[PDB]
């Protein structure tokens, strides 16, 4: 009944201290007023400490405020293996405590973000750490997925390709959110050019502060966490989904939210909101997982579907005849008082899972070979304690997860 | 995490003690007072660069050395001067010379194994310390071998940190010394493989982006070691405030040096404005960006334009947005393609501080990793193979205990350094 949240790395600290930000505001209670149930973690202080020196400081325990004075250094293989073990089996015991802390939990939310250190590789011996502790349970994460051009780090690709390989095999499901992806909604679906990552990270706190706490709500048909995953993962393969949001409004330049059940639930599936840059440019959802919450009918939402659907150029995989996995709750959004987020009565979450992320997948792949074709930073990993294998392996391995988010699909 | 400054020599205690004037006043610290700071937060990281003794009173955790008095006693009998302790001073009343052999041997030496005791005395200080700043020059005495003979000695002991330095080598138009080539060569041929990191400086261009990006008339040497120290300021220390997304000298070299050759850098500032002339500096993040990778206002008299771009990585600072930075160096990583290497799809390692320079909006410190260095590498070992095929000053070297073959050695060894560089550039 319960789900645990960790959050790694900047991004990870980061995009989480914006959800873990709208929570407490859409649930009534300020700053110091229960206790929360997650746990932050990172190699190198500063962003740790900026929370811890701010708001929400306080709702907090320093239990949970995991943290290390060494180096994160943007290299995978210092985050996992050298300086990630300085603190992990901390970690684990930190989880464990906040893990038997209840009655009978559910899953984790690991939020992180693969192109960098202490989210890419140290969450990566988390998650080996946690779904090897952890079997009967589930393990979601939210991928924020190295963006298609805009980048940062030098390494972007090596951190990732390793990461998602070494988790993969762990996670049962990766809520996919790209930077770019949002940044191109906060300038056509927003009408503002200072998108801040403050506002990036509300973004995500508004795709999260629903894939659970929603959820996790009354109404309709109520979908845990467990429901996802069993309806939105056809295989094994921890599949990826890619988060999604309709009422994705210009608090200023849309003056006009009235707008019924069925044409917001038309805007999830348009390339547009997709929170990830992974236009459909061919994908085939194999099950997507549209979440209503607030003032949506039972026959509206049964009917928005039999047309999205019918819409055909909309075009499901061949081998699932129904993927529309529900669910509807009773309480619409909360925009933050003074975001950028008209807020409205009703709002999507669509959060599905299409043969679309074998894009970013692929050119987010391609990266790494460029440069590997070179070891460009490669010392800077092996010497941090790795082989030549990783890097190989955590590249064939893509290869399946080609040979595979493509074969599924395409295929009849 | 702590990092320990190193002022080798009179231009390196000439450059520092201008370093030491601006990542100081950026914490509002007077000459031996105390955080007078504007801020709040001007005090928190300070334990990258300073130290907690008699409290309200800090201690620059850094050490001079040298061979020749009449420049230290300048900075301590001068203004900011009187601020590191006594003892973090160390050097000779030795003949300082010009000869690198005489820093890195004959002299120099007897005098390492008392400035090796005093940085530990500082390397334990406490907590992780990041690494080392050694700033100095590359053509005078007491700096370049003198200098040389402690990375080679500091890495003997930290094998860990990382090894920095703003190493300033002979300009390209005027050297301020005659066996400019020679202390240099030998020099690097310590640098190049004891440093993972090396701004790469040229006091002609620091004229060239004194008099045409700025129009000061005198621009004398405080004005240089300023301009520096912006560029030094902002990589270290600057970095280590809250930041969108914070770096430092490990994720620095970590994207700035994809080959073990510790690689050596291009200090770019981005808001240089003309005095009171210039008013203006709508200061967005395009004309911050739009400095920084122009083909001038860069440090090195190299031209950043002369070849490609291995990892560029502009250090920006003072809110702003992520969305444009990302735009900006997109599309300069775009509508500029042609200097930006193929084999690394995405060059530029951006970093947003928080806090800007004091009376500034918007900072750009650039840190570029060009193949563009490779043209004074070559500069500076050209005008060797001359001076040797004659062995003009060579016996001032000798004498000190030396050979003719450590000659071959060091330029032979500094010299493929370009090599490996022309090994990417294609
Ligand atoms: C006397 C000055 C600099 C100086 C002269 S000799 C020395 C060591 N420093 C003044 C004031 C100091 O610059 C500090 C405050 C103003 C910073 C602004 C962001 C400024 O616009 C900056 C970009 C400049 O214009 C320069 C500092 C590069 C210079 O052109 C103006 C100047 O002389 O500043
Ligand atoms: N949406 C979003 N993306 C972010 C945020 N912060 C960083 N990112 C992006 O996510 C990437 C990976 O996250 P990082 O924070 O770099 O990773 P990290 O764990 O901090 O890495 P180290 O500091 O080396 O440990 C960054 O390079 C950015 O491109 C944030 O707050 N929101
Ligand atoms: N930017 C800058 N360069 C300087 C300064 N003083 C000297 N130089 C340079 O450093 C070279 C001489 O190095 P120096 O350190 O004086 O010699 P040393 O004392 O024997 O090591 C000169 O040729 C100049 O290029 C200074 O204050 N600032």
């Amino acid at each position: 009944r319960e789900c645990i949240s960790i959050h790694v790395g900047q991004a990870g600290v980061q995009i989480g201290n914006a959800c873990w930000e709208l929570y407490c505001l859409e649930h009534g209670i300020q700053p110091d007023g229960h206790v929360p149930r997650a746990v932050f973690v990172d190699l190198e202080p500063t962003v740790i400490d900026e929370v811890r020196t701010g708001t929400y400081r306080q709702l907090f325990h320093p239990e949970q405020l995991i943290t290390g004075k060494e180096d994160a250094a943007n290299n995978y293989a210092r985050g996992h293996y050298t300086i990630g073990k300085e603190i992990i089996d901390l970690v684990l015991d930190r989880i464990r405590k906040l893990a038997d802390q209840c009655t009978g939990l559910q899953g984790f939310s690991v939020f992180h973000s693969f192109g960098g250190g202490t989210g890419s590789g140290f969450t990566s011996l988390l998650m080996e750490r946690l779904s090897v502790d952890y079997g009967k349970k589930s393990k979601l994460e939210f991928s924020i997925y190295p963006a298609p051009q805009v980048s940062t780090a030098v390494v972007e690709p090596y951190n990732s390709i390793l990461t998602t390989h070494t988790t993969l095999e762990h996670s049962d499901c990766a809520f996919m959110v790209d930077n770019e992806a949002i940044y191109d909604i906060c300038r056509r679906n927003l009408d503002i050019e200072r998108p801040t990552y403050t506002n990036l990270n509300r973004l995500i706190g508004q795709i999260v502060s629903s894939i659970t706490a929603s959820l996790r709500f009354d109404g309709a048909l109520n979908v845990d966490l467990t429901e996802f995953q069993t309806n939105l993962v056809p295989y094994p393969r921890g599949h990826f989904p890619l988060a999604t949001y309709a009422p994705v409004i210009s608090a200023e330049k849309a003056y006009h939210e009235q707008l019924s059940v069925a044409e917001i639930t038309n805007a999830c599936f348009e390339p547009a909101n997709q929170m990830v840059k992974c236009d459909p440019r061919h994908g085939k959802y194999m099950a997507c997982c549209l979440l209503y919450r607030g003032d949506v009918v039972p026959k509206d939402v049964n009917a928005a579907i039999a047309t999205i659907k019918t819409k055909r150029t909309i075009q499901f995989v061949d081998w699932c005849p129904t993927g529309f996995k529900v669910g509807i709750n009773y309480e619409p959004p909360t925009v933050v008082p003074g975001g950028d987020l008209a807020k409205v009565q009703r709002a999507v979450c669509m959060l599905s899972n299409t043969t679309a992320i074998a894009e970013a997948w692929a050119r987010l792949d391609h990266k790494f070979d460029l440069m590997y074709a070179k070891r460009a930073f490669v010392h800077w990993y092996v010497g941090e304690g790795m082989e030549e294998g990783e890097f190989s392996e955590a590249r064939e391995d893509m290869a399946a997860l080609e040979k595979d988010y493509e074969e599924v699909g395409v295929d009849s | 995490r702590e990092i320990v400054h190193i002022q080798a020599g009179q231009c390196g205690n000439q450059i520092g003690a201008k370093f030491w004037e601006v990542i100081s006043d950026e914490h509002g610290i007077d000459p031996t007072g105390s955080y007078h700071g504007d801020s709040d937060l001007q005090l928190e990281r300070i334990n990258v660069y300073y130290n907690e003794a008699a409290g309200n009173k800090y201690v620059p955790r850094a050490i001079l050395v040298d061979l020749e008095p009449g420049t230290m006693d300048s900075v301590r009998s001068g203004p900011f001067g009187q601020i590191f302790r006594p003892d973090n001073f160390v050097f000779g009343q030795s003949g300082a010379g010009n000869n690198w052999a005489k820093g890195h041997y004959t002299e120099g030496a007897e005098l390492v194994d008392s400035v090796l005791d005093v940085v530990r005395k500082e390397s334990e200080s406490c907590d992780c310390l990041q690494g080392f700043q050694l700033t100095h020059s590359l053509g005078g005495g007491t700096g370049s071998g003198m200098g040389t003979l402690l990375i080679s000695k500091i890495r003997e002991e930290y094998p860990d940190r990382i090894m920095n330095t703003f190493s300033v080598v002979p300009s390209p138009k005027v050297s301020d010394t005659v066996v400019e080539p020679y202390n240099a060569t030998l020099s690097v041929h310590q640098l190049v493989e004891n440093t993972d990191e090396t701004y790469c400086i040229d006091n002609e261009a620091l004229y060239d982006i004194c008099f045409r990006t700025l129009k000061l008339t005198t621009p004398t040497y405080g004005d240089l070691n300023h301009l520096v120290s912006a560029t030094m300021s902002g990589v270290t220390t600057c970095l280590r405030f809250p930041g969108q997304l914070n770096a430092d000298l490990r994720k620095l070299a970590v994207n700035m040096v994809p080959f073990p050759r510790l690689h050596f850098f291009m200090p770019g500032f981005a808001p240089l404005t003309s005095r009171g002339s210039q008013q203006y500096r709508a200061l967005t993040v395009p004309e911050l960006t739009q400095q920084m990778f122009d083909a001038k206002n860069m440090m090195a008299a190299c031209d950043p334009r002369h070849g490609r771009y291995l990892t560029v990585a502009a250090v920006f600072r003072g809110r702003m947005s992520m969305k444009e930075v990302d735009e900006q160096m997109l599309n300069v990583q775009n509508k500029n393609s042609s200097y930006f290497v193929e084999w690394i799809p995405n060059n530029v390692k951006t970093a947003v501080c928080d806090i800007p320079p004091r009376g500034l909006k918007m900072s750009a410190t650039f840190i570029g990793n060009s193949t563009a260095i490779q043209e004074l590498f070559k500069r500076i070992s050209e005008q060797f193979t001359a001076m040797f095929r004659r062995k003009a000053f060579l016996h001032w070297y000798t004498g000190e205990g030396m050979d003719e073959m450590e000659f071959t050695e060091a330029e032979s060894n500094m010299n493929d350094l370009v090599s490996e560089y022309q090994q990417y550039q294609d």
